[PDB]
């Protein structure tokens, strides 16, 4: 069997008579170490969509990055729920919407990308 | 003394299996015995 | 001297895990409520048919 | 953006330009742990092959392969495979062979 | 048996009398509709191929395939956004309720939200409703997240109690209430003293007629069927696209990782275009069906837009 | 009926199961056009059997007990409307002689009544 | 040869069936408006012009 993906110790019982599992759909979960004979999970990495936030072309080349629900923890930065956004300045006070984001928060003012 | 034994024999009919929390397999469904299994 | 196979007769049908999922495959099963035959002596040779269940309860 | 977005200005907004992953590393293989070769002389370095109606066929199991002896030497006048890479036959674990 | 269409009565017509009304009951009713949907994403190259370099490589000969289908998913994920926009963001700004409540009688207790959490009713309606995603799919987020759209229906009928119709042409104005009812009862074609004189008996329809509804929803099932519908067929949409990446496709085998780590380069490739073809069929299958339902729903909220632009912010007079 | 074919359909998936299932739900919506659309009175009010109405000349618009109204029979004498192998055609739930009976029960109703008929009693 | 006529006559249907889809919505679109109608012109009195 060649993947990849993170493997972790599985407390899904398996039976003697099980080398892996799946939790649906061809979705191999688990696979019992034909050494140890000891069952671990296949957790797939992390990954996601990127996109980027600009003011446009004429009014600034500056960009803030947006990575679509990934908790920055891999490769100023600042955490939503639509994921973890990177570039731009975190504000408090509220505004109108301009460039929308995702869940209720949009961004460019006083020369720099606010949030 | 005689004891009793019974005997059957298989057929090739499609089975709904339901797996539990343990990955037991503790219902199935015939899916040719009659119209509501089916 | 028949019998009803309510529902035994099912099996794992393959050493793959699966659990809290209903799946449906194909393969040689016991018809449910089908009869078996039931036998107590007269031991005869008996056809394999493609498979056998066999049940019983020391002789 | 300007390369997806195919144009040398890009409007306000957001634009989605690409995907991303974190790259696997440090590469492992765990084979079982059993440790002996299958009798492959055996197989070629005999004379008693049995008739064409009568042919013989053996079991290959519990062993380990390796065919390659096999497979780059002229011992053999044809090799063809069917489905199957003979280059990759030493990285292929097979549950028997029948010969 | 053969159905019944409705009772059978036959009014009694002659040209000499006629049949008037002595008496009348305020009654609520309850219509539902949909205005959005789950906000699906794929991404082509990874559902089709994913981490193999040699299997996109053959992918680059059908040239924008993945971008036209993309692009369409990305415009279809815009307009729900819109229609939610569309339906509920038409007021200018957020009144408030005031918080001495004494609009002549009439218990709007279970309407208006409750600083504890929403309304009372909003969240029977969450609780009555039952709302995967690992190669390649995934959903975006909402714009207007929950309670900012409860924060739109708590503005709009805090207003329409307070001003009625006017706050939805210009500046409101604090009308009392009584007087508002009065009104549009003129409105309808009865005088106005007809709702004085029995004030009492009407804020007592009106509340009993509150608590039915509210105990209907409580207990009787399928109230939400229309709404529980779209997120039914999502799901189907998903998990029937996921299932088809085991199908063959006439290939030796459902997994690129075997027939590739197995197979020189000429016959691997022939498998691999086999599969490729198989799934780009299935992904294309998916978006046109995605785009049907996605053009119904916009048609839906554009007829929930107009109904509370006539019937809300105003007094309809087209009947039914 | 080829076992083959079958055989060589198996390996395509769900694509059969996808495509009825598309084709009974427009089936379903085509049965409810008709019931939203017709169905919008609760009962099956009958025209009075004395005809008197201010002089209005009625009896081309009302059915005709002989058989539908006359104009009725004109229109389905205007229009110009099977299956062989995997295609078929259902039914309607709803019968011409029923809808019928839809239409003669709502033109009773706005004559007698006007238009309190479909807003109360 | 088969798996030429079944992926042949297999698109052949699936166009069938989606010109079928939007040709049932275009007809939904007409009986919305039909039920319009008779709710608000035969029900009763429409002011609305034209
Ligand atoms: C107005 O008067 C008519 C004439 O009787 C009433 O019509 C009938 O009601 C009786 C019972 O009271 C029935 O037996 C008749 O079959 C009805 N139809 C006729 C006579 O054509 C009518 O009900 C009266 N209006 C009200 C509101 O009661
Ligand atoms: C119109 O109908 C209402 C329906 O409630 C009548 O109200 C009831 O009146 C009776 C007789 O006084 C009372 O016993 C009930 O308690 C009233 N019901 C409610 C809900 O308060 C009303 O009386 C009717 N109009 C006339 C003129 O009789
Ligand atoms: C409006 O009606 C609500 C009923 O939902 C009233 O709330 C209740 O008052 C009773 C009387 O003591 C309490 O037992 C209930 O617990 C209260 N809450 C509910 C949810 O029933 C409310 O007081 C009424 N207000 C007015 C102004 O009529
Ligand atoms: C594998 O086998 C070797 C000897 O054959 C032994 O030393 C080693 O402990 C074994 N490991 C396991 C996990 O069985
Ligand atoms: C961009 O900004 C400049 C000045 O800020 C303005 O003159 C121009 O019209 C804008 N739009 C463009 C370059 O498309
Ligand atoms: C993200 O990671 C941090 C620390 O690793 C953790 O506390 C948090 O629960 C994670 N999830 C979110 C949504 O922040
Ligand atoms: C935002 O508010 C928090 C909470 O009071 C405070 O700690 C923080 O300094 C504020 N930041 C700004 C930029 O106002
Ligand atoms: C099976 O799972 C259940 C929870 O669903 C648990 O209570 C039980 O201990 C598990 N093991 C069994 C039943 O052997
Ligand atoms: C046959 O025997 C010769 C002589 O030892 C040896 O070189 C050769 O490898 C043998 N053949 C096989 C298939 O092992």
């Amino acid at each position: 069997l060649t993947g990849t993906g993170v493997l972790t110790e599985s407390n899904k019982k398996f039976l003697p008579f099980q080398q892996f599992g799946r939790d649906i759909a061809d979705t191999t979960d688990a696979v019992r170490d034909p050494q140890t004979l000891e069952i671990l999970d296949i957790t797939p990495c992390s990954f996601g969509g990127v996109s980027v936030i600009t003011p446009g072309t004429n009014t600034s080349n500056q960009v803030a990055v947006l990575y679509q629900d990934v908790n920055c923890t891999e490769v100023n930065v600042f955490q939503t729920r639509a994921g973890c956004l990177i570039g731009a300045e975190h504000v408090n006070n509220s505004y109108e919407c301009d460039i929308p984001i995702g869940a209720g928060i949009c961004a460019v003012a006083s020369q720099s990308i606010i949030a | 003394g005689a004891a009793a034994y019974y005997v059957g024999y298989l057929q090739p009919r499609t089975f709904l299996l339901k797996y539990n929390e343990n990955g037991t397999i503790t219902d199935a469904v015939d899916c040719a015995l009659d119209p509501l299994s089916e | 001297a028949y019998t009803n196979s309510f529902t035994r007769g099912v099996y794992y049908p393959d050493k793959v895990f699966r659990s809290s999922v209903l799946h449906s495959t194909q393969d040689l099963f016991l018809p449910f409520f089908s009869n078996v035959t039931w036998f107590h002596f007269d031991n005869p040779v008996l056809p394999f048919n493609d498979g056998v269940y066999f049940a019983s309860t020391n002789i | 953006t300007k390369c997806t977005l195919k144009s040398f200005t890009v409007e306000k907004g957001i634009y989605q330009t690409s995907n991303f992953r974190v790259q696997p590393t440090e590469s492992i293989v765990r084979f079982p742990n059993i440790t002996n070769l299958c009798p492959f002389g055996e197989v070629f370095n005999a004379t008693r092959f049995a008739s064409v109606y009568a042919w013989n066929r053996k079991r290959i199991s519990n062993c380990v392969a390796d065919y390659s002896v096999l497979y780059n030497s002229a011992s053999f006048s044809t090799f063809k495979c069917y489905g199957v890479s003979p280059t990759k036959l030493n990285d292929l674990c097979f549950t028997n062979v029948y010969a | 048996y053969t159905m019944s269409l409705g009772a059978e009565n036959s009014v009694a017509y002659s040209n000499n009398s006629i049949a008037i009304p002595t008496n009348f009951t305020i009654s609520v009713t309850t219509e539902i509709l949909p205005v959005s949907m789950t906000k699906t994403s794929v991404d082509c190259t990874m559902y089709i191929c994913g981490d193999s370099t040699e299997c996109s490589n053959l992918l680059l000969q059908y040239g924008s395939f993945c971008t036209q289908l993309n692009r369409a998913l990305t415009g279809i994920a815009v307009e729900q956004d819109k229609n939610t926009q569309e339906v509920f963001a038409q007021v200018k700004q957020i009144y408030k309720t005031p918080p001495i409540k004494d609009f002549g009688g009439f218990n709007f207790s279970q309407i208006l939200p409750d600083p504890s959490k929403r309304s009372f009713i909003e969240d029977l309606l969450f609780n009555k409703v039952t709302l995967q995603k690992f190669n390649g799919l995934t959903v975006l987020p909402p714009l207007l997240t929950d309670e900012m759209i409860a924060q739109y229906t708590s503005a709009l009928l805090a207003g329409t109690i307070t001003s009625g119709w006017t706050f939805g042409a210009g500046a409101a104005l604090q009308i009392p209430f009584a007087m508002q009812m009065a009104y549009r009862f003129n409105g309808i074609g009865v005088t106005q003293n007809v709702l004085y004189e029995n004030q009492k008996l009407i804020a007592n329809q009106f509340n009993s007629a509150i608590g039915k509804i509210q105990d209907s929803l409580s207990s009787t099932a399928s109230a939400l069927g229309k709404l529980q519908d779209v997120v039914n067929q999502n799901a189907q949409a998903l998990n029937t696209l996921v299932k088809q990446l085991s199908s063959n496709f006439g290939a030796i085998s459902s997994v690129l990782n075997d027939i590739l780590s197995r197979l020189d380069p000429p016959e691997a490739e022939v498998q691999i275009d086999r599969l490729i073809t198989g799934r780009l069929q299935s992904l294309q299958t998916y978006v046109t069906q995605q785009l049907i339902r996605a053009a119904e729903i916009r048609a839906s909220a554009n007829l929930a837009a107009t109904k509370m632009s006539e019937c809300v912010l105003g007094q309809s007079k087209r009947v039914d």
